[PDB]
């Protein structure tokens, strides 16, 4: 039973990706985010190996949620006539990465490769577990502001990861990649690749750096905050028009401007406390 | 300059 087993808490938000409430595990008190999805609203269905036919957010999910990672981790779901509930873990205190840097505008490098570093490795574990997120951006990134620990949600518009062309796409506009914008077709990593520059910019300059098609098609970046030259040149890189000119998760984490990174709690100790 | 959410699913 739903009801008895979580006690709900006021409204998070809601949107594109359902309803989201925080809530209260009954049996030990544990912090929960409690996620609402109506069934009309899913277009895209897996299965479990139970069988069991489920939105594919749930399949995705279960499949990047074991062990430990930089993934906000399904505890549970239930399905309802019209809806399904999926119980999510709520680290607490948090913070959406879109709020943090509207508050505290464009990062220090410091902070912006410790929290880049980690992003990086929790999109290689989605990878890792044959999962495509499709829509990675700050606000789809949750700070633990104790820990200093990044966590990825809402894989609502993701995809099992394949080497074949993906034509369907369900993402954030802004961060889709240009032969996505010109030609409706993209490969599942280069395009994360494509994401994960649009992203590093937005931390280093407080915004991302383009917001209309013509600008995405035009892959000429301005720095409109100082930025390191090793910086500039990995989001240029990362940016890269034709996706076979963009690096690969190993030359992003070898990349000079990557190395010595903080540890989450050395973040937390001299960027969040 | 004006900065904004953007919308998805
Ligand atoms: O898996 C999720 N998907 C979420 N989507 C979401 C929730 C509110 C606004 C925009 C998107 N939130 C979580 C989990 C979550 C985990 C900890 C939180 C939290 C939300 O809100 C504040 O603390």
């Amino acid at each position: 039973p739903l009801e008895s087993q979580y006690q709900v808490g006021p409204l998070l938000g809601s949107g594109g990706f359902g309803s989201v409430y925080s809530g209260i595990r009954v049996s030990d008190n544990l912090p929960v985010a409690i996620k609402h999805v109506e069934k009309d609203r899913i277009s895209d269905w897996g299965e479990l190996p139970n069988g069991t036919r489920v939105p594919m957010e749930v399949v995705l999910l279960k499949k990047v949620s074991s062990g430990f990672s930089g993934v906000i981790r399904l505890l549970d779901w239930f399905e309802r006539p019209d809806s399904f509930v999926l119980i999510l873990e709520r680290p607490e205190p948090v913070q959406d990465l879109f709020d943090f840097i509207t508050e505290r505008g464009a990062l220090q490098e410091e902070l912006a490769r410790s929290f880049f570093w980690q992003v990086l490795e929790a999109v290689r574990h989605c990878h890792n577990c044959g999962v495509l997120h499709r829509d990675i951006k700050d606000e789809n990134i949750l700070i633990d502001l104790n820990r200093g620990e990044l966590k990825l949600i809402d894989f609502g518009s993701g995809a099992l990861l394949k080497d074949t062309v993906y034509t369907d796409f369900d993402g954030t506009r802004v961060y889709s990649p240009p032969e996505w914008i010109r030609y409706h077709r993209y490969h599942g990593r280069s395009a994360a690749v494509w994401s994960l520059g649009i992203l590093l910019y937005d931390m280093v300059c407080g915004d991302i750096p383009f917001e209309h098609d013509e600008e995405i098609i035009g892959g000429q970046v301005f720095f409109r905050q100082r930025v390191s030259s090793e910086c500039q040149h990995l989001i240029r890189w990362c940016l890269a028009l034709r996706p076979s000119d963009r690096p690969t998760f190993e030359e992003i984490q070898n990349h000079p401007w990557m190395q010595d990174v903080l540890l989450p709690q050395e973040t937390a100790e001299i960027h969040l406390h | 300059r004006k900065r904004r959410r953007h919308p998805s699913g």
